[PDB]
């Protein structure tokens, strides 16, 4: 019932989004095996070493932690914009 | 050299007993606007109402 | 002795609006049925038909 609006409509908003000014970097390449992000270290001869993507537990901001339980409200109970016959 | 073209099962299963391939309907579908489960289903609600 | 054009409708008297068919314009035309999704105000007629 959902792929009707989901693949057809969510997909586009996503693609348009793949081109947002800031969302830079690289996120994937469709391959689960092999693709490993590119690392960046701000290195300095004077003995500086602060890498960009470092792993450091859950921050206060509140993003670090991913929570898969979110799949259900999206999958089971969440009305759509182009699903039940809005513009 | 790819032509990523969808194959209408209808156009690879001429077994009339279970796949209305009537040339006549061969075209009603072309006339229709990409469906969905919701609409295929909605027509049923309406065709039936 | 005057008639001008003689079309061949679709006998409006049989396909009464008890079949939700608004047949004037020339072609059938049920209202809410195989409607397309995600389109402006109009667009709901190329296939209303």
């Amino acid at each position: 019932n959902i792929a009707v609006a989901h693949t057809d409509h969510l997909s586009v908003v996503y693609a348009t989004m793949s081109n947002f000014m800031l969302n830079f970097t690289n996120n994937f390449s469709g391959n689960h095996a092999t693709f490993k992000p590119d690392q960046y270290v701000i290195t300095s001869p004077e003995g500086s070493y602060k890498p960009i993507i470092e792993r450091q537990g859950e921050t206060v901001d509140g993003l670090t932690i991913i929570d898969t339980s979110i799949v259900w409200p999206i999958l089971c109970q969440c009305t759509y914009p182009l699903v039940r016959q809005e513009e | 050299r790819y032509h990523e073209s969808v194959l209408e099962i209808a156009d690879i299963f001429d077994q009339a007993d279970f796949i209305q391939t009537s040339d006549a309907v061969r075209q009603l579908r072309a006339l229709m606007p990409t469906l969905s489960t919701s609409q295929i289903r909605h027509a049923i609600e309406r065709i039936a109402q | 002795y005057g008639a001008a054009v003689v079309n061949i409708d679709l006998n409006r008297d049989f396909f009464d609006t008890a079949t939700g068919i608004d047949l004037t314009k020339g072609i059938p035309l049920v209202q809410d049925l195989l409607v397309p999704i995600g389109v402006t105000a109009g667009a709901e007629q190329s296939a209303e038909y």
